[PDB]
């Protein structure tokens, strides 16, 4: 018996006819081979010309066992499958999770692999391994199971998952457990050696009573977050605006600050520049020094008062959807903000590695992206939209030459305006 | 053509039904064709006459061939067509000769009657019925159905291809080295085999694809190298373009220039130095195809050095997977990037050229960069790689210009060319005020209806200055202030607008624009020696701003 759980699109929609971008002889060697295997074990089947669909796939590397791995972006097929299955009351996202100590995702995503797809809707899940310069049409395939990376997986599985999970919960009543897609998220406040121990526990709990398979990412080689992906939200900062400390003053300071301070107006009620402008009463040469006022700093250190706090006022609206703007600021830094509604910010933050030997703008917006995503998912619940300040082109190029997520979020391409200076920091 | 090959399955467009097209009876000598051309099909099984039952029916008719002793069935499928599924997409894109790779021999291979020789799914048959018109009025008629892929329909195309595919699937995996490219009826068989050999494959091919139904040409091959094919001219070393012929005239259309451009574009693939900025300027302004359009200096001055270019034939290579790829790219002149990519000295495997602005100010740098990136892309396209780059730009140059830049941006491997034109930066503004160097404070304003301006300036060392303008906007004005301000200056200034949208353009350092009034801004910002421009909220009181926002 395949006990296959009927899946439709949503009403008035057809299926994905996305085009497959061009790949390196290397990555479609890859495919060849990923796809000739799964061919064999059942996973996906040669298609026919009367099957139009389309979806986009991709060779990464899941950071290097010189191994390499299908990407399938189901962006398209994800949105005509599902703002509907039963996507709104169900187990939504956890709120303790970002405030635990330490929180490990591991990948579920080979479960999927043995329950069977719906006759039907298998069409749907079409995709092409591209041929070098045109010379033979692409190889096509359709899946005979549950796709990683398509947002029908984790929630058909939904049931099996609960139940496996259930003794492990049964007996850890202080670890929450949430699932996002092909990932789940364990979080506690034990000890790091306790907390790791517990989640060995928990490994070795799918892997047997599963019969599911969570990959072993071992511990740390190089100095940060390696052992499944730990995270430590607890520890997550907020990148507040900031204001210069000054020693000698210019006109050009000022009215640098001014600016800045005035922007930030739109967004904290109480700055005021009135006590800081009169100091630049006449036309002076940007360069002339001035003191600052008694009433200045009983302003301006007033003002860094209030730029301490972030805003308040600001609530997370859940039909509405997140959006991620990031500014290169040099330097291998980065700032971000997660918004809803202009100047109503949920969060801001930065990101920053320099001058470790191999690093580059796209691979640097690429860990970004992937790092502003996971911390979106533990405190929303959901990928936000990014407004990347890159070429549209190059990141298209790119972006999979470093991304190791198995899912992938909007993102549009845009034009930063010189208010890198409002954000920047030290 | 009678293929064993399993059909593949068809179906109508959800909710659809078979098509019912009445068939207007015609002349007496047009039926009688029909009747002997569909007896003749109907004996090959390639149709059969059909019960009064029910099949739907799509027009018929029947034309005079290029040649008259034969005449030639023709179905309207445009109905059919229309309540018919849609198929995977068959190859939009064609191979490029620069990618092919290096062939002892090359055999093409035409595959006659195509459609005809593949089966049509069983259960769709009922919805290709038609009917070949009577004696006159008094018969009913005879009614046929398809029994193959029919010569318009929209399905053909893709089972055909779809067939072919599968019927070579088990002599590509007997042969991994004889490679074969399909391409409609068309097959072209090449492989590193002697002459004698290879001629021996090829009838085992052939004898093949005759046991599934497929029909090869009988000389083996009626190839005679040079191949023509599609625009291409392939010869067994080297690849052309076909005779490009570009026509003279003295009132141009619409039309005719479109057709002028897009042959151009095609000389570029091997044609280096091929220019087509102006032509193309002067083209899309409405789209009337025949609205005729007035020849420009500059558009004439272009189509001149074309042809000149176009004069000596030229030729490129076919690849070698061995030596590796390497990308050349020269500045032209405004906006023109050309390049050629290459694997031994002299030998090129095809050129091409670059020229979008991608906005209204730009600079070399960022110009560069975007022609490297179309390239890339290119390159992975037709090779399955990028190409080592070598660029007209040393590493201090573009170092500078991005780690400053405010956008993310990568090029691959790349080497300096010591060849002028070099790309380079004309100017750099300072990163702090300037102190022995007058501060000018300038501001610009117009009337949103008068379309009338002022343009201005209040400098610390006490100079104001106020100029009228005509027909202008507020963003236009605010640039002829920061103008006005360069212009009164010394080699060294410090300037402060509020306007953001001036700050934007010049802070890009743009060393050349689509505005006539940036340009002049760009040559200014050259002859300075220090330039320090700075921006402070309008309308804030900020001394300097004030009273020069009163002034305009
Ligand atoms: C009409 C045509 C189109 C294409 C796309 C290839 C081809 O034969 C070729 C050719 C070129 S065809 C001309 C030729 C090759 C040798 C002698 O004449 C090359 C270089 N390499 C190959 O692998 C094959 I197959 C023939
Ligand atoms: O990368 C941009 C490019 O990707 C396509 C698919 O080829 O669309 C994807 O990315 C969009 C922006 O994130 C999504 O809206 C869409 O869901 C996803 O398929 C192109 O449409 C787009 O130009
Ligand atoms: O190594 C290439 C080197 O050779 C030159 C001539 O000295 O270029 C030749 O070959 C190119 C393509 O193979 C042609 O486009 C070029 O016109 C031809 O002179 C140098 O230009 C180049 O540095
Ligand atoms: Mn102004």
């Amino acid at each position: 018996p395949i006990e296959t759980v009927p899946v439709k699109l949503k009403p008035g929609m057809d299926g994905p006819k996305v085009k497959q971008w061009p790949l390196t002889e290397e990555k479609i060697k890859a495919l060849v081979e990923i796809c000739t295997e799964m061919e064999k074990e059942g996973k996906i089947s040669k298609i026919g010309p009367e099957n139009p669909y389309n979806t986009p796939v991709f060779a990464i590397k899941k950071k290097d066992s010189t191994k390499w791995r299908k990407l399938v972006d189901f962006r398209e097929l994800n949105k005509r499958t599902q703002d509907f299955w039963e996507v709104q009351l169900g187990i939504p996202h956890p709120a303790g999770l970002k405030k635990k100590k330490s929180v490990t995702v591991l990948d579920v995503g080979d479960a999927y692999f043995s329950v069977p797809l719906d006759e039907d809707f298998r069409k749907y899940t079409a995709f092409t391994i591209p041929s070098i310069n045109n010379e033979t049409p692409g190889i096509r395939y359709q899946y005979n199971v549950l796709p990683q990376g398509w947002k029908g997986s984790p929630a058909i599985f939904q049931s099996s998952m609960t139940k496996i999970l259930e003794p492990f919960k049964k007996q850890n009543p202080d670890i929450v457990i949430y699932q996002y897609m092909d990932d789940l998220y364990v979080g506690s406040d034990l000890e790091i050696g306790q907390h790791r121990t517990k989640i060995e526990e928990l490994r070795q709990h799918l892997l047997r009573w599963g019969l599911t398979t969570p990959d072993k990412k071992h511990q740390k080689e190089p100095p940060f977050l390696w052992m499944g992906y730990e995270l430590h939200p607890d520890k997550w900062t907020v990148q507040p605006i900031v204001l210069p400390e000054k020693d000698s003053w210019t006109v050009n300071d000022i009215q640098k600050l001014v600016g800045k301070l005035n922007w930030a107006s739109q967004i904290y009620p109480g700055i005021k520049v009135r006590q800081l402008s009169k100091l630049l009463r006449g036309t002076k040469a940007l360069t002339e020094v001035i003191p600052l006022t008694e009433e200045a700093e009983l302003e301006l250190a007033e003002n860094r008062e209030i730029l301490k706090e972030p805003v308040h006022g600001v609530y997370y609206d859940p039909s509405k959807d997140l959006i991620a703007e990031i500014q290169k600021q040099g330097q291998g830094q980065w700032t971000y903000q997660i918004y809803q509604e202009p100047f109503k910010n949920l969060k801001t933050g930065k990101y920053a590695r320099m001058r470790g030997a191999h690093t580059n703008d796209v691979k640097q917006l690429t860990e970004a992206v992937q790092k502003i995503t996971t911390e979106s998912i533990v405190i929303w619940g959901k990928t936000p939209k990014f407004k990347l300040p890159i070429q549209k082109e190059t990141w298209e190029t790119w972006w999979t030459e470093y991304w190791q997520a198995t899912w992938i979020p909007e993102w549009e391409f845009v034009n930063t305006p010189p208010l890198v200076k409002l954000w920047y920091q030290l | 053509p009678i293929s064993p090959i399993e059909t593949v399955p068809v179906k109508l467009k959800p909710g659809m039904d078979g098509p019912k097209v009445k068939q207007w009876p015609l002349t007496e000598e047009k039926i009688k064709a029909l009747v002997e051309i569909c007896t003749e099909m109907e004996k090959e099984g390639k149709i059969s006459k059909i019960g009064p039952e029910n099949p739907y029916n799509t027009p018929v008719f029947a034309i005079k061939k290029k040649d008259s002793t034969k005449w030639r069935k023709l179905v309207d499928f445009r109905e059919l067509n229309k309540r018919t599924q849609d198929f995977w997409e068959v190859q939009l894109g064609i191979p490029h000769p620069a990618g092919l790779k290096k062939k002892k021999s090359v055999t093409v291979l035409d595959v006659g009657d195509a459609y005809f020789s593949v089966p049509l799914d069983e259960d769709f048959r009922k919805y290709t019925a038609f009917t070949i018109p009577s004696i006159n009025n008094e018969t009913p008629g005879i009614r046929y159905q398809y029994n193959v892929l029919p010569q318009g329909w929209k399905g053909s195309p893709a089972i055909f291809q779809s067939s072919m595919t599968k019927i070579l699937e088990p002599f590509k995996k007997q042969n991994p080295d004889i490679v074969i490219y399909q391409y409609m009826d068309d097959l072209y068989v090449g492989s590193d085999l002697e002459i004698g050999q290879h001629r021996t494959k090829i009838e085992e091919l052939r004898q093949h694809l005759l046991r599934w139904g497929l029909t090869t040409p009988d000389k083996k091959h009626q190839k005679e190298p040079p191949f023509l094919w599609m625009g291409y001219e392939l010869h067994p070393d080297k690849w052309t373009v076909q005779p490009i012929v570009l026509p003279e005239k003295d009132s141009w259309t619409v039309n005719d220039i479109q057709k002028l451009v897009g042959k151009l574009n095609w000389a570029s693939q091997i044609y280096p130095g091929i220019k087509v900025r102006q032509l193309s300027k002067l083209l899309r302004g409405t789209k009337a195809l025949t609205e005729v359009i007035p020849l420009t200096e500059e558009a004439e001055l272009e189509l001149a050095e074309n042809r000149e270019i176009l004069k000596e034939p030229v030729h490129g290579v076919y690849y070698d997977p061995s030596k590796d790829l390497i990308a050349e790219i020269q500045k032209q002149g405004q906006g023109q990037w050309t390049y050629q990519i290459y694997q031994e000295p002299f030998k090129n495997l095809k050129t091409g050229k670059y020229a979008r602005m991608r906005g209204a100010h730009t600079n070399d740098v960022k110009q560069l960069t975007e022609a490297v990136q179309k390239i890339t892309t290119e390159s992975i396209v037709i090779w399955g790689k990028t190409p080592k780059f070598k660029l007209p730009i040393q590493k201090e140059t573009w170092e500078t210009w991005w780690t400053e830049y405010w956008q993310a941006t990568w090029i691959p491997e790349w080497e300096f060319v010591n060849t002028p034109p070099l790309v380079k930066l004309w100017y750099q503004l300072e990163k702090e005020p300037i102190v022995g160097a007058e501060t000018f404070y300038v501001d610009g304003a117009a009337n949103r209806e008068t379309k009338l301006g002022k343009a201005g300036y209040v400098t610390n060392k006490g100079r104001q200055k106020v100029v009228p303008l005509t027909n202008t906007t507020n963003q236009k004005t605010e640039l002829q202030a920061i103008y006005l301000a360069l212009q009164d200056s010394g080699l060294e200034v410090n300037i402060v607008t509020d306007s953001q949208y001036a700050l934007g353009i010049i802070q890009a350092q743009p060393d050349k624009s689509e505005s006539e009034l940036v340009n002049q801004i760009i040559e200014q910002l050259i002859k300075k020696e220090k330039v320090y421009l700075a921006w402070v909220p309008a309308h804030k009181g900020i001394g300097g701003n004030e009273q020069v926002d009163k002034l305009v």
